[PDB]
């Protein structure tokens, strides 16, 4: 629809998708989708067309004021979806709309209110950070958009790699795994009989902008450290040399396999084709 | 958040660090990546709340049994390993580490486990074991040794498959838990 | 002194004024003369001259720390002043230079605390409007 700019049914689409996440409690994923729609609309105060405004409640509502009330739902998502950095960052903007715009200074102090706490819960509190996994899609028997395609995961704070595998074991039939774990194979490129592989990869750090040098403490780069993530590498070892006993590293050369995928960890979905 | 101290004895003629390393990696099988150092650690959640804690690899020299008992204080539990395929292994834990490890923490849980599962019931293993006159000894007797001590658990696994792998590290974590 | 820049007995008087103003509780005035004190300085970590360095605690005091607390107590002054616009001016770049230079987060907390404390005020209570009158010395 996105390609076909049909926006109404699109937003329609998009809220079936909330509805989803909420069912989940993928609240980060909830609050991207909501906010998607949200970029749609403007601070402008006119409410331009009647296709923002959805079934949930249909009256005048400036775009502002939509806005505003998407803003509120978002934060509190992010508040309960414990990733409180995009929830600070909107509430900059949405301060700085209140401050601006409709001078509610009441809003702007329940506001900050709540800005205070999400630094206090950062700085005070840790995150579990979670484990990401490469899926290899092989076969034929596979949906057209699934066959011979390669998806990262991004899995809960704790799981182990066949945890996630047994998961997905249960999302399908034919469940079974190939062993040439690293390279495709070519005939179930073509083969039926889905096949499937899962290994995690290494969340390849970001770079926090403007924070290259500045002893900032850990709790900001262990938060970036797999959150906000679109980088993965996969190591690969191998015998390069000879076979001494006493020594491995005589033979030690890996071939590191790095994914780039298209949209940045976490997102409306909690997976990714590579990219 | 809490930890958890955990000791691995055993030769060095079965290489249980790999198996450790594989594990904490969550590697695919047949492919970790041997360090320079020992004593991995790793924080894992077994149920409710997720831990913290730490294998000590413990080099499974005869002489270092001067350094090795001092790790030995104050470890929540301790893992006892040996080779499912090696009755010298056997012959080492019933005469070596299981007395002497028995000793030094009469009162800690313990969990034997098996290793080389896969090659437990490896034909060409089995027919190598039997040529050298060695027995590919299998579990009714481990369980006989685990009874022997009483063992909290026994458990077989192996390392190019990490079958029962994780569940040996859960039923470690649990034994605390 | 300004005319001759010999700058630092110029903050000496500064300072003395600062006194002044306080026996008078003109925390308005009082605040805009320590902020011409720490308009002086920058948000550099190298405290450059020992000159800001004044007599009231001395030892090394990066630039950056002395105007913390400088903009703290106009901050407080302002409050206390009951002139609350400036106060969120100011607290502005504070909360700026927290979350860029120093990054301790607590104080942002505490900043920001304050900020809205100062918009609640402002759209509650109301101020009254003081007169001014000319004076001709003749």
């Amino acid at each position: 629809y996105k390609e076909k700019k049909r926006e109404d049914i699109y937003i329609r689409y998009l809220y079936k998708l909330r509805d989803l996440h909420r069912d989940c409690e993928n609240y980060t994923e909830a609050a991207y989708t909501l906010l998607l729609h949200a970029e749609l609309l403007q601070w402008s105060d006119k409410p331009c067309v009647p296709h923002l405004l959805q079934r949930d409640s249909y009256y005048v509502y400036t775009q502002q004021e939509l806005k505003e009330k998407l803003y509120q739902e978002i934060i509190s998502y992010f508040d309960k979806g414990k990733m409180w950095e995009k929830a600070i960052k909107l509430s900059k903007e949405l301060a700085e709309t209140y401050e601006s715009k409709v001078f509610d200074y009441e809003g702007l102090g329940n506001l900050l209110k709540k800005r205070a706490s999400f630094y206090e819960n950062i700085i005070k509190a840790m995150r579990p950070q979670p484990e990401y996994f490469a899926v290899g899609y092989y076969g034929q028997g596979f949906p057209s958009f699934l066959r011979n395609k390669i998806f990262i995961y991004r899995g809960k704070e704790y799981e182990r790699r066949e945890d996630f595998s047994l998961r997905l074991l249960t999302q399908f039939p034919n469940a079974e795994k190939m062993t040439s774990t690293t390279p495709p194979g070519e005939d179930i490129k073509s083969s039926p009989k889905q096949y499937m592989q899962c290994f995690t990869v290494k969340p390849v750090m970001s770079l926090p902008p403007s924070y290259k040098d500045k002893p900032v403490p850990e709790q900001i780069l262990n938060y970036y450290r797999a959150n906000e993530v679109q980088q993965f590498r996969y190591s690969r070892p191998f015998r390069k040399g000879e076979k001494d006993p006493d020594n491995e590293f005589a033979t030690m050369w890996i071939e590191r396999t790095t994914y780039t995928t298209a949209y940045t960890f976490p997102g409306i979905l909690k997976w990714f084709e590579v990219k | 958040m809490q930890a958890i101290k955990c000791v691995v004895v055993g030769d060095g003629a079965v290489a249980k660090t790999c198996l450790l390393i594989s594990y904490t990696t969550n590697a695919f099988p047949g492919e970790y990546i041997p360090t320079v150092f020992d004593n991995y650690s790793a924080n894992v959640m077994v149920d409710g709340k997720p831990v913290n804690l730490g294998l000590w690899d413990t080099a499974g020299q005869e002489d270092y049994d001067r350094l090795r008992p001092l790790s030995y204080p104050q470890t929540d539990v301790f893992l006892i390993c040996f080779s499912l395929v090696s009755p010298a292994s056997f012959e080492n834990v019933r005469a070596k580490w299981y007395p002497e490890v028995r000793h030094h923490c009469p009162n800690t849980p313990i969990i034997l486990v098996g290793t080389k599962l896969d090659l437990r019931d490896d034909k060409d293993t089995i027919e190598k074991l039997k040529e050298k006159k060695l027995t590919p000894i299998t579990y009714p007797q481990g369980l006989a040794m685990a009874k022997e001590i009483g063992a909290v658990k026994y458990l077989e696994c192996s390392a190019l498959t990490q079958r029962g792998l994780k569940t040996v590290f859960d039923e470690a974590i649990r034994a605390v838990l």
